[PDB]
């Protein structure tokens, strides 16, 4: 159903599809503060914070490119916990400029 | 090799669910804490009710009393519903189920969080019963006795008693709302402390995988965030296929977990 996605998705598709998932959990995060649901919140936080450490954990740190990738992703991922322990949407609205200015620039970068 | 990397991923695996856990621990202190403002916020206008009913030589009882009276009663039904409905992942936070149990200890119910990858590493929570017969003048046993609990509260009596009467004058029914108030804040603060140790031990958490993996965790603040972002964004534009290589490693199954 979605497991076709993934598995039919080029490497550079796959990345994709997490800068947009993590987008997604900030933003039903971000709704649930508003819905003042701490444990809807705490759930999707989690989820975008697992996805950026898998994205960091995934860096090949021969490429140059890594470095500056891997402190930003770094940040997001404090950036994010302290979102969730400070209850704070508008972390979670930097968080995700953030993620959409590598989501957007990956859509370009994986054109050819 | 092989027993180096294993020793690393376990140590991150352990951090990474401790770090959940202690998370998870403080959402559910969050939604502790948020309940508990609504009913010291609900204390407060029973307060302002109480002060306004006592001034019976120009109040009517049958009418601004009963009336006044009305109000408290569905206030305080309020905080039964605050202490009954209260619940995170299932789990009544407000209601006693979680209480200190004095006289039958093997009773207790705790609330557990589990802070760090190893025995011995909880945290144990209690939380008080925080419904409107819980809350009020309580005896030497920590009991509350007829007529003491923010459920009893009844300004008409006012009309027909003098503000010193024992129990039922002004002046007894106000101390059972400032106690209720008084209650509420400290479990309020005594959760308040529980969060704060949480968000010791998840920025410890974090600092200690930091340190483990070699992080680069300079960014500091939002500004240099911000700008660091868009350097890393144009770069990605500018080398695409470095990009690719950078990042493009991922394993379809941990996507697919990850986006569940």
């Amino acid at each position: 159903y979605q497991q076709n996605s993934v598995n039919t998705a080029t490497p550079g598709e796959l990345t994709l599809m997490l800068y947009n998932g993590c987008l997604k959990f900030i933003r039903l995060a971000a709704q649930a503060i508003e819905n003042d649901d701490m444990e809807r919140k705490n759930e999707n936080l989690i989820k975008a914070q697992n996805i950026i450490q898998e994205l960091n954990f995934t860096l090949n740190r021969n490429i140059e490119l890594s470095a500056s990738m891997g402190a930003m992703y770094d940040y997001m991922y404090r950036r994010l916990v302290q979102a969730n322990i400070k209850n704070d949407t508008g972390m979670l609205a930097e968080v995700e400029g953030y993620v959409t200015d590598f989501r957007d620039a990956w859509k370009q970068a994986i054109q050819s | 090799g092989l027993a180096i990397s294993e020793k690393m991923r376990g140590q991150i695996r352990g951090l990474e669910m401790a770090s959940k856990n202690s998370q998870d621990g403080i959402s559910l202190i969050q939604t502790a804490e948020g309940a508990l403002t609504e009913t010291h916020a609900i204390l407060q206008r029973v307060r302002e009710l109480v002060v306004q009913a006592g001034n019976t030589g120009t109040q009517d009882k049958a009418t601004d009393l009963q009336s006044i009276q009305d109000e408290i009663s569905a206030l305080t039904d309020e905080i039964d519903g605050i202490s009954n409905r209260t619940e995170f992942n299932g789990k009544k936070l407000l209601d006693g189920t979680y209480k200190v149990d004095t006289a039958t200890p093997a009773n207790q119910k705790n609330l557990v969080f589990q802070i760090g990858a190893n025995a011995t590493q909880q945290i144990s929570v209690n939380i008080e019963d925080m419904g409107a017969d819980a809350l009020g003048i309580k005896e030497a046993d920590g009991s509350i006795a007829a007529l003491h609990s923010v459920n009893d509260l009844d300004v008409t009596k006012f009309a027909d008693n003098a503000a010193d009467t024992a129990d039922i004058g002004f002046d007894a029914q106000l101390k059972v709302v400032d106690e209720a108030i008084n209650q509420v804040s400290s479990q309020r603060a005594k959760l308040g402390a529980v969060q704060n140790r949480l968000e010791h031990t998840i920025n410890n958490l974090s600092a200690s995988g930091e340190n483990l993996t070699a992080a680069e965790s300079r960014i500091r603040d939002v500004d240099m965030a911000k700008e660091m972002s868009e350097f890393t964004k144009n770069n990605i534009l500018s080398q695409a296929s470095q990009a690719m290589l950078a990042q493009a490693n991922q394993q379809p199954q941990n996507v697919l977990q990850l986006l569940r």
